[PDB]
């Protein structure tokens, strides 16, 4: 209109959510509980010698 | 010693390295951040 140009109003997103990126250390000692559980049950068997004889 | 140069018409030029924007219009907006730890 005349010399000036008119532009439409811009709609705005109401909310934003922040989810930052985190470094991944990738440690291996955690989630190894099964090995500890296996260590718990060694179960060495010893039979008395001389009771039979 | 000294170093010399004669300005021809008494007009010199300065670098002036900052930009010049020449704004057109100003807008206003609203927004919510919603910080959550979950
Ligand atoms: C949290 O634990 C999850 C699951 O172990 C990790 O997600 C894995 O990430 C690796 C590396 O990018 C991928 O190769 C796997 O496919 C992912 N698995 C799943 C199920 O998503 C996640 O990286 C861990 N978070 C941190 C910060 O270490
Ligand atoms: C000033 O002039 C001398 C010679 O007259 C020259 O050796 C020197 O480099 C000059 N200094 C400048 C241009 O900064």
């Amino acid at each position: 209109c005349f010399g000036v140009t008119f532009k439409k109003p811009l709609v705005a997103e109401e909310k934003t959510s922040l989810e930052p990126q985190l470094p991944h250390l990738q440690l291996r000692l955690p989630h190894l509980v099964g090995i500890i559980a296996k260590i718990k049950g060694i179960k060495i068997e010893v039979t008395s010698s001389g009771e039979s004889i | 010693e000294v170093n010399m140069t004669s300005i021809p018409q008494g007009v010199f030029y300065q670098p002036h390295p900052e930009p010049i924007i020449h704004t057109e219009r100003v807008l206003g907006l609203s927004q919510v951040l919603m910080i959550n730890s979950e």
